[PDB]
RNA sequence: ACGGAAGGGCACCACCAGGAGUGGAGCCUGCGGCUUAAUUUGACUCAACACGGGGAAACUCACCAGGUCCAGACACAAUAAGGAUUGACAGAUUGAGAGCUCUUUCUUGAUUUUGUGGGUGGUGGUGCAUGGCCGUUCUUAGUUGGUGGAGUGAUUUGUCUGCUUAAUUGCGAUAACGAACGAGACCUUAACCUACUAAAUAGUGGUGCUAGCAUUUGCUGGUUAUCCACUUCUUAGAGGGACUAUCGGUUUCAAGCCGAUGGAAGUUUGAGGCAAUAACAGGUCUGUGAUGCCCUUAGACGUUCUGGGCCGCACGCGCGCUACACUGACGGAGCCAGCGAGUCUAACCUUGGCCGAGAGGUCUUGGUAAUCUUGUGAAACUCCGUCGUGCUGGGGAUAGAGCAUUGUAAUUAUUGCUCUUCAACGAGGAAUUCCUAGUAAGCGCAAGUCAUCAGCUUGCGUUGAUUACGUCCCUGCCCUUUGUACACAC
């Protein structure tokens, strides 16, 4: 009924607060991205992850939860939605998850440049081409500054960097 | 039977491949249709400022939203157009149809 | 945000808060006889006849219709 | 906070039904959606039942979502006056 | 009480607000999203909308 | 790093050359100061001042006069169903049927409330504690490692004399070798395709139906169910195409440079996007339920209600619009675009036709869109006339009266229409801005904000010039050499 560009930017905003939802509380279980897969009658929801049992729950019961509660939101009718987990191989090359790794070590506790050589340690190793991490704030000091740990080559131009590199 | 098949997406190559199956699977089954009207290409534009607050120097960005919208005309008995309409359903595309 | 005096007078007055009374609900006081009922409760259908009619001067108030029934009998 | 307990149990009941629950950041709504009690009745029962901490909540684009912990549901199901595994809402 | 919200909102900025965090202004009503232009060019990649020129 | 030191190369945020201008008048709008209850505030060279998407009636809103409400969770103890507590009509009260509060007796009854901590809220402070984002240094070409070599070492070479390039781009030269980033490459758009895919949501022709004139054959037209065919225009898709091709000079005769021909296109084809290392004690805690620390937290700096306010004017600055009239104003005619947006659970765009001078009103219609608004019949322009060099039919602030619309509300007139009043201003001073091609400049047009309000901005197209093809003289940039009592670095 309603116009194909709403229609789609409504599509496009719905993808961008679930996925917003789903990298808050599905942080921890090693998160990477979603896709809906619309449908006649239904639409379909992968998670690209790693932690699958824990997304999933007992029997499923997070994702059923799940289910409910964002259906209940936005005011889809039961049945309409189906999720699904992906176990992601390469973990390396997921630049979130990492990055959700490395707040983790450092919320409990970890020193920083031990934690930044063992990310990029394990990504290289699981086979990039570059890689690059970087800090900023306040660091064993009062003063902000920087930090930076990086191996290989990289760039910076051009769509070479809106496709090959994942940030 | 005189149904309107429309797509209104994106993702430029999945529609193309949508459409070449789609027509391909028409011909072969031998239905009649037109060719695959294509539409003049909308782009969405935002023109806004990159900077989150008021001062530094003024500096546009313009964002787009490129969309391409297809649709043909057919006449076909309803055991092919249902099969028609259960198959070919590729992601990350939208799709309607209608009839008269 | 220092300077305010509040100088607008005294005025912290919350208002009283259904004051701890004695004993309502005074239908009659009939000894050797069938307690009838004081406070004509309202005519109301939602009333349930335990809703005492106010009456402050002259006037009557419902609490069921919680505002509203105004007579002179 | 002055809440009835008929507001309070139904929302209870709404949750042991249900097991999720989502609310528009929106007062003097006063309408919950599936709920004829107020927007701010359930936001602030469910601020109550985090502070005791039987639920946990998220924000997400200001909607409070809340879903439900089995403390939780065991609560509720003496509190409504259930048995043992009566029908949580988080069913196979 | 019943006036605790009594003024009326049926137009202007206090009636529109971000959908992300409920600001009213640098607010974006065109297509009917409604999101401050910040959090816009936040996510506007994600969403589908990019740049090429 | 700096240099009123040198050498070479560079840029219209730099000059010459010139074009239009700004500063001169008025007016819109921002900053300052001043005033005031408040006239919240941030930003102050370039790199703050039509910037905060900031076109504020209310809201926003952060400010002022004031009136409320509590959304003070959780834990401890307490009050306490002989009632913890909530609410109340009518009068008084108060702008205010805010019981806000009081008179008052009623309604309700474990939800509260009382106090102790304890958490929250905060457009409150700190942007010099932060992130993130942005801007800028910096549109220029520059930045770095490994291994070797020099040096006790800071460090250096690699990263270069020279030549060339928009370019540390290349030729090459060479205690350096080999690599990487940046640039280039890449992406988008603009242009070419009578070649492929095609199509009443785009057109073309023809057929039939049909109007006029000519009638002679025809010309100009209307006709979606009259159909037939095609896709040049129209779209989009895949693709091709220019790479400096060729030719001629010039050049160690190499990179490459100039010219000419051809070619849609021969300044990296044009314009953009993307856009490195290092850095600022740049801006922003007022975009962020990102925010540390502090402050506040119930006569709250929280929230809400009312009325003002952010515009207040003795004065100074910056953006822009109007003009200073014949290369014109006015009245008639002709009168051609493109970008682009549009109603669903709402009331957007609105066509038609009726009324009204007009604004506008009216009942209808179509549209979720190449489909209907719309061929947006835009303006400028061109053809005709009125005018006459006259602070004059230039120009239209300034004011008055009336008429409609938007909105709960228009009062310091929202805006629009009509009549009347018709002031400075006769080309702008010291100074200063932008600019080399469809660019400037003139022209209007949509979108953003948005209930209504453009003199703002972003984009669109329409008409369309002169003046250079150079230099470092000013202002600054890049490399190298040199000097230095410089390092929060002239
Ligand atoms: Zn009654
Ligand atoms: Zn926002």
């Amino acid at each position: 009924l309603i116009s194909k560009k709403r229609k789609l930017v409504a599509d496009g905003v719905f993808y961008a607060e679930l996925n917003e939802f789903f990298t808050r509380e599905l942080a921890e279980e090693g998160y990477s991205g979603v896709e809906v897969r619309v449908t006649p009658t239904k639409t379909e929801v992968i998670i690209r992850a790693t932690r699958t049992q824990d997304v999933l729950g007992e029997n499923g019961r997070r994702i059923n939860e799940l289910t409910l509660l964002v259906q209940k939101r936005f005011k889809y009718a039961p049945g309409t939605i189906v999720l699904y987990a992906e176990r992601v191989q390469d973990r390396g090359l997921s630049a979130v998850a990492q990055a959700e790794s490395m707040k983790f070590k450092l919320l409990n506790g970890l020193a920083i440049r031990r934690a930044a050589y063992g990310v990029v340690r394990y990504v290289m190793e699981s086979g990039a081409k570059g890689c690059e991490v970087v800090v900023s704030g306040k660091l064993r000091a009062a003063r902000a500054k920087a930090m930076k740990f990086a191996d290989g080559f990289l760039i910076h131009s051009g769509q070479p960097v809106n496709d090959f590199i994942d940030t | 039977i005189k149904i309107r098949i429309t797509l209104t997406s994106t993702k430029v190559k999945q529609l193309e491949n949508v459409s070449s199956n789609i027509v391909k699977n028409a011909e072969q089954h031998n239905l009649v249709k037109k060719g695959p009207v294509r539409l003049p290409t909308k782009v969405l534009k935002i023109s806004t400022r990159k900077t989150p607050n008021g001062e530094g120097s003024k500096t546009w960005e313009t964002y787009e939203m490129r969309i391409h919208k297809r649709y043909i005309d057919l006449e076909a008995p309803v055991q092919i157009v249902k099969r028609i309409t259960q198959i070919t359903i590729e992601p990350g595309v939208d799709v309607e149809v209608v009839v008269a | 945000r220092k300077k305010k005096v509040y100088t607008t007078p005294k005025k912290i007055k919350h208002k009283h808060k259904a004051v701890k009374l004695a004993v309502l609900s005074y239908y009659k006081v009939d000894a050797e006889g069938k307690v009838t009922k004081l406070r004509r409760e309202c005519s109301n259908p939602t009333c349930g006849a335990g809703v005492f009619l106010a009456n402050h001067k002259d006037r009557l108030y419902c609490g069921k219709c919680h505002s509203v029934y105004k007579v002179n009998a | 906070m002055l809440m009835p307990k008929e507001d309070r149990n139904k929302i209870h009941q709404y949750l042991f039904q249900e097991g999720v629950v989502v609310a528009k950041k929106d007062f003097n709504q006063a309408k919950h959606e599936e709920i004829d009690t107020k927007n701010l009745y359930v936001i602030k029962a469910l601020q109550s039942l985090t502070s005791k901490g039987y639920v946990k909540t998220q924000f997400s684009w200001q909607y409070y979502y809340y879903t439900l912990t089995e403390e939780g549901v065991e609560y509720l199901r003496e509190y409504l006056n259930l048995p043992e595994h009566i029908v949580p809402g988080t069913y196979i | 009480e019943n006036v605790w919200f009594s003024h009326p909102r049926r137009y202007g900025k206090g009636s529109r607000q971000c959908r992300v965090c409920s600001s009213h202004t640098g607010l974006i009503r065109k297509y009917g999203l409604n999101i401050c232009r910040q959090c816009f060019r936040e996510k506007a990649n994600d969403i589908g909308f990019n740049k090429f020129r």
